[PDB]
């Protein structure tokens, strides 16, 4: 996270490290929300232009975290993965459309005062708090600059940007399971994810019953915190049928 | 620089 | 039926340092 600042302890206790396990390294962000599922970006597990693809075997979830390269005994939870859903239209050829991948784990997690799951958001929901101008939140453990590591988890509150400047900001095509945030140049503030936290979440807090949300997912962006230039996020609710669909199957 | 696990 | 209400939160109705300001975008 750039021009973010230290979470407090338990701000963001549905944060997920995803670890991988030889070299030992953060692989991305992610998000608990249930005992047994974590949601992530698909392109944390599957990015062949990288030759990335990872299996079950090749990586470990790390709940609780604050720290982030302690073992935090007595506080963090480490989990094995039983299975990896990759959406099956996830279009990393063109633009990362779909970029959603939800992973099952091997035991329930236990909750704690450090471990909590995040809501997934209706239609409602979203029709609600997915404005241009109302802001949300990103956490991660990724690079404080573009080109640099954090002690602990970082966090950074950013705006919903309108479609039309969002568009005109990149060559990328856009689609509408995307949504970009972040500070324009004429607005001072400034705050983007980085390098480690994509896959992880972007929650809002909803004025209507004081829950948490996650609304989208850190998906791409070009550089970090470049002026003119916007993070992506993948639509959660867009992608919320193919949620259900993969949960209620296995 | 990560630590190591149990 | 818990989600989204953190133990060390709102679960004992205590805010974090930056939340007020999301609120606040919510017009
Ligand atoms: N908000 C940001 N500044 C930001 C968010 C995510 C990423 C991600 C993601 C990202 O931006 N790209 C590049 C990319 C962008 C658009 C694409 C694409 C790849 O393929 C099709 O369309 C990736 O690969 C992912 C890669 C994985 C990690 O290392 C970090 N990086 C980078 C910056
Ligand atoms: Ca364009
Ligand atoms: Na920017």
């Amino acid at each position: 996270i750039v021009e973010g600042s230290d979470a407090e302890i338990g701000m963001s206790p549905w944060q997920v490290m995803l670890f991988r396990k030889s070299p030992q390294e953060l692989l991305c962000g992610a998000s608990l929300i249930s005992d047994r599922w974590v949601l992530t970006a698909a392109h944390c597990l599957l990015y062949p232009p990288w030759d990335k693809n990872f299996t079950e075997n090749d990586l470990l979830v790390r709940i609780g975290k604050h720290s982030r390269t302690a073992y935090e005994r007595n506080i963090e939870k480490i989990s094995m993965l039983e299975k990896i859903y990759i959406h099956p239209r996830y279009n990393w050829r063109e633009n990362l459309d779909r970029d959603i991948a939800l992973m099952k784990l091997k035991k329930p997690v236990a909750f704690s005062d450090y471990i909590h799951p995040v809501c997934l958001p209706d239609r409602e929901t979203a029709a609600s708090l997915l404005q241009a101008g109302y802001k949300g939140r990103v956490t991660g453990w990724g690079n404080l600059k573009e080109t640099g590591q954090p002690s602990v988890l970082q966090v950074v509150n950013l705006p919903i940007v309108e479609r039309p400047v969002c568009k005109d900001s990149t060559r990328i095509r856009i689609t509408d399971n995307m949504f970009c945030a972040g500070y324009k140049p004429d607005e001072g503030k400034r705050g983007d994810a980085c390098e480690g936290d994509s896959g992880g979440p972007f929650v809002m807090k909803s004025p209507f019953n004081n829950r948490w949300y996650q609304m989208g997912i850190v998906s791409w962006g070009e550089g970090c915190d470049r002026d003119g230039k916007y993070g992506f996020y993948t639509h959660v609710f867009r992608l919320k049928k193919w949620i259900q669909k993969v949960i209620d199957q296995f | 620089d990560f630590e190591e696990i149990p | 039926a818990d989600c989204g209400l953190r133990p060390l939160f709102e679960k004992k109705s205590l805010e974090d340092k930056t939340e007020r300001e999301l609120l606040e975008s919510y017009i």
